[PDB]
Protein backbone atom coordinates (compact mmCIF):
# COMPACT_ATOMS: atom_id res chain seq x y z
CA UNK A 1 0.00 0.00 0.00
CA UNK A 2 2.14 2.90 -1.25
CA UNK A 3 0.74 5.91 0.60
CA UNK A 4 3.55 8.30 1.61
CA UNK A 5 6.94 7.05 0.31
CA UNK A 6 8.79 9.23 2.82
CA UNK A 7 9.69 7.40 6.04
CA UNK A 8 7.13 4.72 6.95
CA UNK A 9 5.93 3.45 3.55
CA UNK A 10 8.41 0.53 3.52
CA UNK A 11 8.96 -0.64 7.10
CA UNK A 12 11.40 -3.39 7.99
CA UNK A 13 14.44 -1.85 6.32
CA UNK A 14 18.03 -3.03 6.75
CA UNK A 15 19.01 0.16 8.65
CA UNK A 16 21.82 0.78 6.11
CA UNK A 17 23.75 -2.21 7.44
CA UNK A 18 26.11 -4.53 5.58
CA UNK A 19 27.47 -7.96 6.44
CA UNK A 20 31.15 -7.05 6.52
CA UNK A 21 33.16 -5.53 9.39
CA UNK A 22 35.93 -3.02 8.63
CA UNK A 23 38.91 -2.99 11.01
CA UNK A 24 40.30 0.47 10.25
CA UNK A 25 43.78 -0.39 11.54
CA UNK A 26 45.66 -3.35 9.98
CA UNK A 27 46.08 -6.05 12.64
CA UNK A 28 46.97 -9.12 10.57
CA UNK A 29 50.14 -11.20 10.94
CA UNK A 30 50.79 -13.16 7.73
CA UNK A 31 54.07 -14.47 9.19
CA UNK A 32 52.60 -17.18 11.43
CA UNK A 33 49.79 -17.94 8.97
CA UNK A 34 52.49 -18.63 6.37
CA UNK A 35 54.77 -20.64 8.66
CA UNK A 36 52.78 -23.86 8.99
CA UNK A 37 52.55 -25.62 12.34
CA UNK A 38 53.27 -29.33 12.80
CA UNK A 39 51.71 -31.68 15.33
CA UNK A 40 53.58 -33.70 17.96
CA UNK A 41 51.75 -36.30 20.05
CA UNK A 42 54.55 -37.57 22.29
CA UNK A 43 56.83 -35.45 24.49
CA UNK A 44 60.22 -37.12 23.86
CA UNK A 45 61.02 -35.14 20.71
CA UNK A 46 64.52 -35.04 19.22
CA UNK A 47 66.15 -33.36 16.21
CA UNK A 48 69.53 -33.71 14.52
CA UNK A 49 72.09 -31.16 13.34
CA UNK B 1 -46.92 13.66 -4.62
CA UNK B 2 -50.37 12.49 -3.46
CA UNK B 3 -53.96 11.61 -4.37
CA UNK B 4 -57.00 13.90 -4.36
CA UNK B 5 -58.51 14.73 -0.98
CA UNK B 6 -62.03 13.68 -0.03
CA UNK B 7 -63.40 17.27 0.18
CA UNK B 8 -65.98 16.02 2.70
CA UNK B 9 -69.51 16.40 1.37
CA UNK B 10 -70.24 14.87 -2.03
CA UNK B 11 -73.87 15.81 -2.63
CA UNK B 12 -75.11 16.43 -6.16
CA UNK B 13 -78.03 18.15 -7.87
CA UNK B 14 -78.00 16.41 -11.27
CA UNK B 15 -75.18 18.40 -12.84
CA UNK B 16 -71.46 18.96 -12.32
CA UNK B 17 -70.46 22.25 -13.99
CA UNK B 18 -66.82 21.62 -13.09
CA UNK B 19 -63.72 23.57 -14.16
CA UNK B 20 -62.29 20.98 -16.57
CA UNK B 21 -61.58 18.68 -13.65
CA UNK B 22 -59.60 19.13 -10.44
CA UNK B 23 -56.87 16.69 -11.45
CA UNK B 24 -53.97 18.55 -9.81
CA UNK B 25 -51.38 16.36 -11.56
CA UNK B 26 -48.28 14.81 -10.03
CA UNK B 27 -45.31 16.89 -8.85
CA UNK B 28 -41.85 16.13 -10.25
CA UNK B 29 -39.04 15.62 -7.75
CA UNK B 30 -35.40 15.53 -8.82
CA UNK B 31 -32.01 14.79 -7.30
CA UNK B 32 -28.35 15.38 -8.09
CA UNK B 33 -25.22 13.25 -7.86
CA UNK B 34 -21.82 14.32 -6.52
CA UNK B 35 -18.23 13.12 -6.87
CA UNK B 36 -15.88 11.44 -4.39
CA UNK B 37 -12.17 11.30 -5.19
CA UNK B 38 -9.99 10.82 -2.07
CA UNK B 39 -6.71 11.65 -3.79
CA UNK B 40 -3.43 10.05 -2.72
CA UNK B 41 0.09 11.39 -3.28
CA UNK B 42 3.16 9.34 -2.36
CA UNK B 43 6.84 10.05 -2.93
CA UNK B 44 9.16 7.80 -4.93
CA UNK B 45 11.85 7.31 -2.28
CA UNK B 46 9.23 6.08 0.23
CA UNK B 47 8.10 3.32 -2.17
CA UNK B 48 11.14 1.04 -1.75
CA UNK B 49 11.68 0.64 2.01
CA UNK B 50 11.34 -2.62 3.92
Amino acid sequence: NPTLFVSYDQNGKKLSFANWISVLSPQDTPFVSMTGKESINQTIFSWQT
Amino acid sequence: DALASVDGNNAHVEGSRAEDGEMKPTVIKSNVTQILRKVVRVSDTANTTA
